[PDB]
């Protein structure tokens, strides 16, 4: 301890940067699910609704386009098909890597 | 209210060394110090830039 | 005048009132565009592309739009909330639209100590760097404040009318030209 405490704003830690396929997925639940953030939370356990929200802000400055394509690419939906995607596609993601 | 009391008598003190003390956290005092200031409308000084380094530099 | 420069705009908010009450529930299962955590919260969360904006509907038919530029770009984006709950089956409509907020922002290309405007507008100015950079101005006439940055650039919040941003913006204008 000493009296030399520095203090600065420590709010932005450090979260996992978003992957492309992750990205790629985010908006296929758009095309599928919408924009309901607290079930694409639950869809996407690793990230919370504020990171859904974030994520939704950030690409919406110039992928808005996509999101608006990616919306009107309308799919049937299914929890358990979407959670097998993510785990394959993941995984998959690792092997060519 | 020390803050701002040692502000009036331009003692030199810092955040850090008070908030260390009180369990304190940057956005609850900041926040309240935010609220108290614009509910009372009290003056106060600023910390001078000078004011600091004479206290800062004799703890080398 | 200025210098050749006017105030933009950046954010609108606004209320208006469905005229019914409302099942939240039905809304977020139905709603695309929808958001909503009945265990936590009283209102629903809905998007829409265009205009860019946001609708906060509660139960109890009070509603809350952001995001707009302009009022009527508010007023829209309220009309096509309205019409998405009326598709939803409720007896919505669109009743007593108000604008609340408007936030604007300006430059005037060379830099402001902020040290001096604090020294010689205390009872309005609020300087803590170590909190936030920016000076904070409590401006009386319009009921307006200003956001000041070192660069030079100006934001203002608090105005119900543009004429109170601009107001604001040509008041502050030969304070900051000194």
């Amino acid at each position: 301890g000493s009296t030399t405490t520095y203090s600065s704003f420590r709010k932005n830690y450090y979260s996992k940067p978003w992957s492309n396929k992750e990205t790629d997925m985010f908006f296929l639940a758009i095309s599928m699910v919408g924009t309901d953030f607290s079930m694409i939370g639950q869809l996407f356990p690793h990230r919370a609704r504020i990171e859904i929200k974030n994520k939704f802000k950030r690409e919406e400055k110039t992928n808005g386009w996509r999101i608006d394509k990616a919306f009107q690419e309308k799919r049937p939906f299914d929890f358990d098909f979407f959670a097998h995607l993510l785990q394959k596609v993941l995984a998959e993601e690792e092997k060519r890597k | 209210c020390v803050l701002i009391t040692c502000r009036q008598h331009n003692w030199p003190l810092t955040m850090g060394a008070i908030c260390t003390l009180l369990y304190a956290d940057l956005d609850v005092f900041s926040s309240t110090y935010m609220q108290i200031v614009k509910l009372l409308g009290l003056d106060v000084p600023s910390l001078c830039l000078a004011e600091l380094v004479k206290t800062y530099c004799s703890s080398f | 005048g200025p210098s050749g420069i006017v105030p933009q705009l950046q954010n609108i908010v606004s209320t208006v009132n469905l005229g019914c009450k409302l099942d939240l529930k039905t809304i977020a299962l139905r709603a695309r565009n929808a958001e909503y955590n009945p265990k936590r919260f009283a209102a629903v969360i809905m998007r829409i592309r265009e205009p860019r904006t946001t609708a906060l509907i509660f139960s109890s038919g009070k509603m809350v739009c952001t995001g707009a530029k302009s009022e009527e770009q508010s007023r829209l984006a309220a009309r096509k909330y309205a019409r998405v709950v009326q598709k939803l089956g409720f007896p919505a409509k669109f009743l007593d639209f108000k604008i609340q907020n408007m936030v604007g922002s300006c430059d005037v290309k060379f830099p402001i100590r902020l040290e001096g405007l604090v020294l010689t507008h205390q009872q309005f100015s609020s300087y803590e760097p170590e909190l936030f950079p920016g000076l904070i101005y409590r401006m009386i006439k319009p009921r307006i404040v200003l956001l000041i940055f070192v660069s030079g650039k100006v934001v203002l919040t608090g105005a119900k009318v543009r004429a109170e941003i601009y107001e604001a913006f040509e008041n502050i204008y030969p304070i900051l030209k000194g």
